[PDB]
């Protein structure tokens, strides 16, 4: 333990000290105003290049592989150390970002949404990033969103239309983050006869259902950015 | 004629969703050069130089909406599409077409949506 106890202090300099310093208090690891920046985030959770990806290379090749695109120890030669569980849990959750969100060494990802219907609602106006999706209860077409977005004014809005008053506002997300802001909000389920989808459903004013069908190209796709909510990286690799 | 005199009324169960929910809809009125064109395109190709003017109107669920435009001397026909959920491709009873001589100068003729239909009521 006395070079596991100074690798557990290298993996707070190196690593832990500057990813609290930038994410804590901010969105997704707290449901607040101020964001978390994504280029800092993708300097951090990089595949490859990121800064934990680095140190896991640099320090602990020996007791922990990179299986696919996850992060197993060495069951055979512990050397003969324990692994903090919270810490193996806490690389996972990240690889499982990062696999997801930022494999173009960027923040990046594609998904496609599908409009639902329901009573008393007219029209519905999904906005990300300049990206609009309109329906007035015709054919169904998948419509293919990017997260993020190019543009100077990064966010994320949901509008509709009623029966009975006019075109309401259900929320409008500003920043970087607002597309994830406005899933958050949806009541979502897994849809097992859409692969990889969830049914997601935004609760409206006067009962109304704002529904649509996701459709992710990997995994849960934007979704997977909510297991950063109230997220801790561990101070520690080592018990 | 002069103007194009339209009447599209809905009974309570129009456009149904799965749930057989009543949902409003979308209804497109075309001034048509020909109708071969329009005709021979589905509900996907027409709805994303035979298009003199183009109309959308909304039809609310056992609602009524009254078309009045001025009908372009070109118009030979007019299109009647409805941008049904679930429409009938097969049948093609999402649509109507009427000639120029099918219209009255002051009257208007009736378009009856029920479900996933349109029908052109006998003048
Ligand atoms: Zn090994
Ligand atoms: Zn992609
Ligand atoms: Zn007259």
């Amino acid at each position: 333990t006395p070079a596991a106890e100074s690798l557990n202090a290298r993996w707070r300099t190196a690593v832990v000290d500057g990813w609290n310093n930038a994410f804590s208090g901010r969105y997704p690891f707290k449901n607040v105003s101020s964001d978390a920046s994504l280029p800092l985030l993708a300097k951090y959770l990089n595949t490859d290049t990121g800064r934990i990806a680095r140190f896991l290379q640099n320090n602990l090749s020996g007791v922990l592989h990179r299986e696919g695109s996850r992060w197993v120890p060495d069951t055979i030669n512990t050397r003969g150390l324990t692994f903090n569980p919270a810490f193996l849990k806490a690389i996972n959750t990240l690889s499982e970002i990062a696999d997801v969100a930022f494999t173009t060494g960027n923040a990046g990802l594609h998904f496609e949404l599908r409009p639902g219907t329901a009573a008393g609602v007219m029209q519905t106006t999904l906005i990300t990033d300049n990206q609009k999706l309109i329906y007035v209860n015709q054919m169904p077409v998948w419509k293919r969103f990017t997260w993020p977005a190019d543009t100077e004014a990064p966010g994320a809005s949901l509008s509709w239309v009623s029966t009975q008053a006019g075109t309401r506002q259900y929320a409008d997300l500003p920043g970087s983050w607002g597309l994830i802001r406005l899933l958050e909000m949806a009541r979502r389920k897994a849809a097992p006869g859409v692969a990889s989808g969830w049914s997601l459903s935004w609760q409206a004013q006067d009962g109304r259902m704002l529904n649509y069908t996701l459709r992710t190209e990997a995994g849960e796709g934007p979704l997977v950015l909510l297991k950063l909510r109230n997220f801790v990286l561990p101070e520690t690799v080592f018990e | 004629i002069k103007t194009l005199h339209l009447d599209i009324r809905a009974r309570e169960a129009i456009n149904t969703s799965a749930a057989g929910i009543p949902l409003s809809v979308v209804v497109r009125i075309y001034q048509l050069k020909d109708n071969r064109s329009f005709d021979s395109a589905d509900y996907q190709a027409l709805f994303t130089g035979d298009i003199i003017a183009q109309k959308d109107v909304w039809l609310q669920p056992g609602g009524s909406v009254a078309v009045d435009m001025p009908l372009d001397d070109a118009a030979k026909f007019t299109g009647v599409a409805a941008m049904f959920l679930e429409p009938d491709q097969k049948k093609n009873t999402w649509r109507v077409v009427l000639g120029r001589d099918e219209l009255e100068p002051d009257t208007p003729r009736l378009i009856e949506v029920s479900g996933n239909t349109l029908t052109l009521l006998p003048v």
